[PDB]
């Protein structure tokens, strides 16, 4: 028996609104410590790692580990049937090939029951090494999304160049070029609206903007976003899920 | 730039069979 | 001479925004008691009955009965040219093949005149028996629209099952199933936000969701909606037009 | 379910010719 | 060296949002008195004349005159990368085939640099005679846009008939006709919301509504719009750019 | 109406060559 009661259900909705466009299908690993997901997109250029820790839920029960082959399209379709203020319960058995989703409205007098068909999956998982990165930039999520959106008008690629005092995003195309320079902020009057940079060595990397534009659909999950970059390795775009866990987008560079 | 790499050029790929 | 002055003109706009997508053409019957419409869609699966009583208008004049063959597409196009706070006057003769629509703005200094070409029609009208229904459910219109919209993500059909203490809407498709259970409300603190059920016998019927989604475009007409169901007969979806009349959508079941 | 019925399976159909 | 610092940068954005759909490419003439543009659309049915006087900018420097062949599509794309509260600087050389656009955010800590490729152009310019018009109508811009939008639902052409006490816009199509009559307002309680008419002789002209609908995309530039009409000559649709200059749309009639 | 005129039927056309 697996049962997770989550009061702030909208979170999960957001989780599915940040995934279903990048990955159509994924394996959801359910354990006593919570929910884990890892999945490359069909082009294997990007990867996603989702973590929803058990303490994030209002209640949580998981006797034995379960691997749920899930169609994220249908799951997003089902989560579309849940309100923002809805309390959502996930429930699954062991000898059952489905996932139950119970939506409770704040009346209380409206109750929804949804049974999602689970599927078979032949997927690839990657071993991700626990490492330290040369550049770590913490910035507003909306700012990053806006930057990617804007530079998407210039070219296909974006050059992220991080120094110690500033982070720059550049783009070049047949109409010309564009440079966006964000300086470090004196966070003497704030905390989340600030742009901070932790640098060991200056880093310069080039990435595909379409994948980043796929990534920035996790913006409603957090007011902040962190970018981890090292030389000639995949970029990590992390969104923190408050009182819950995180969502990480890995993107292979253009060496 | 020169070539768009993939995630499997950096991380080791583990194949998994999930039944449901 | 036929002349109807309506201060709250937006109503009529709504009336045309709830019809033109389901029926492209209809006969408008004008009499001393008001305006009546009855029309099946091209597939004859659904029917619509519109009633705009004469006391609903600010002023009303109708000497002899008139049958106006009207293209609801062009009529909606014309009503798009009227503001929400506009006072609208309908005027027609007997030896004229057009309908005049006068739009008055709340300046007063803006005046609009529109002449709509009327057309010939070979339509089918149905004899609708005055009857009592087994189940009558009065619920919020936005709630019904939301339910149809949501279950439209699951399957093509919706199973409405009404008991004495609750009304349920179910749907099944190749992604799984979904159940939505609305309980009766203790209307001790409300009137329009409540869900009430008048039942003679429990009723279970299956309907096509696309037609219902056509029906729910009459939502701006009222805050409430009533569902009349009996065994193996067309469902009645009624929207009350305040101080005016009503709009009824009949939908044939899937026996 | 089995068959999607129509409104003419229940109500009597009256044909009308409207000129305008 | 040419350098124009404009604090209210959104203006320029609007300028490009009112042009790029009607004309894809244009020559920007830069002189000590400011910026001038003149360009017919590809069908030569309409013409546009833009004037941004130097006193409108916060700072302005122009040593020698410059003719910049500009792709308004790419320029609009670049201006999409600027915020509404952004301070925008235009900068160009003489021996350079590009235009620099610097966007400054109100932090101040965000800085954007964009280099736009300039192009070669073989364009036609018209000699526009300085004349007096028979009818000049000053009216709300949103009102004009709304009227064009509405009459676009009736027919392809609009008949503007201006007398001394009122201005009328008519349209006819296979669904019927429509007349919109705006009377002169007693501006005893207003200034910009008023409709005024200066007439030497009553004027009646017919125009294509698609071009006017192209014109009304300059609505965010001003709360007012002026229509200059004389017999059998192009209509002038003028939008005033506050503390800056103007934007004029000339439209050839249907004689 | 009869014929949709153009702006060149009223104003004199000056051709210009702009290099950039």
């Amino acid at each position: 028996m697996f049962e997770a009661r989550l009061v702030q259900g909208s979170i999960l909705k957001k989780v599915l609104e940040a995934l279903k466009d990048l990955i159509n299908e994924a394996c959801w690993d359910i354990s006593s410590s919570g929910v884990n997901l890892q999945s490359m997109d069909s082009s294997h250029v990007s990867l996603v790692q989702l973590t929803l820790r058990s303490e994030g839920f209002d209640t949580y029960r998981c006797d034995r580990n379960l691997a749920m082959g899930v169609n994220l399209t249908s799951m997003s379709k089902i989560l579309k049937c849940a309100g923002n203020e809805d309390i959502i319960t996930l429930r699954a058995e062991d000898n059952a090939d489905t996932l139950a989703l119970v939506f409770e409205a704040p009346n209380q007098e409206k109750v929804s029951d949804y049974e999602m068909k689970l599927m078979d999956l032949d997927v690839e998982q990657l071993g991700i090494p626990e490492q330290e990165y040369s550049c770590v930039v913490k910035m507003p999520s909306g700012e990053f999304a806006r930057i990617c959106r804007d530079l998407s008008h210039i070219g296909d690629a974006v050059v992220i160049s991080c120094a110690k005092d500033g982070v720059k995003f550049s783009a070049s195309g047949e109409l010309g070029n564009g440079n966006i320079k964000l300086s470090q902020t004196s966070n003497v009057d704030k905390e989340e609206e600030a742009v901070t940079i932790e640098m060991n060595e200056p880093v310069q990397l080039t990435f595909a903007l379409r994948y980043l534009n796929f990534f920035t659909k996790a913006t409603p999950l957090s007011s902040t976003v962190t970018l981890s970059m090292s030389a000639d390795v995949p970029l990590v775009v992390e969104y923190k899920i408050a009182d819950m866990g995180h969502l990480k987008y890995y993107l292979a560079p253009k060496i | 730039k020169r070539r768009q790499t993939s995630m499997t050029d950096f991380f080791h790929s583990k194949r998994r069979l999930i039944f449901s």
